[PDB]
């Protein structure tokens, strides 16, 4: 049963490993760049944030592009 | 754009040389006249395919000019459209 579905994943191991490169750079693209423990002064800053006609023609261009191609 | 009143009469080597020298047209690799009607009402969609996936389609890689009516009946509308889209 092992080799089975070790054999399953080894053929597509490209596509699984793209997919979870996706899901990791989309991960980290909207962490705060300090690491825990000092992670406390990103969250720090966020919460003192928080506490205190053209886009439709570039749209018709871009979809015209789109269709032609 | 560029437009003009001329009559009949006009011997075409002089609206040639405005257009190219004037305007600051070059000259077209090719040249493909449309005639057609039909009137007001836009063509079957076959037909325009034909007009944009066809002779606009190959016009683009050669580059050309296309002449044809300058109204917006449908034959010289739909030309327009598909230029305007391949540009």
């Amino acid at each position: 049963m092992f080799s089975y579905t070790f054999g399953k994943v080894q053929g597509n191991s490209d596509l699984y490993w793209k997919a979870q490169r996706y899901r990791l750079i989309r991960e980290f693209h909207s962490r705060p760049a300090l690491a825990p423990p000092f992670i406390v002064i990103s969250h720090l800053r966020l919460l003192l944030r928080q506490l205190c006609y053209l886009s439709k023609e570039a749209e018709r261009k871009l979809l015209t592009w789109e269709s032609v191609h | 754009s560029n437009f003009l009143r001329l009559s009949d009469r006009t011997d075409p080597a002089a609206v040639y040389s405005l257009v190219t020298r004037t305007w600051g047209f070059r000259a077209p690799n090719l040249v493909v006249s449309v005639l057609g009607g039909s009137g007001g009402p836009v063509l079957q969609t076959w037909l325009q395919d034909l007009l944009r996936r066809g002779l606009v389609r190959a016009a683009q890689s050669t580059g050309a000019w296309i002449v044809t009516g300058g109204l917006h009946t449908g034959i010289g509308r739909h030309v327009g459209v598909a230029v305007r889209d391949h540009q």
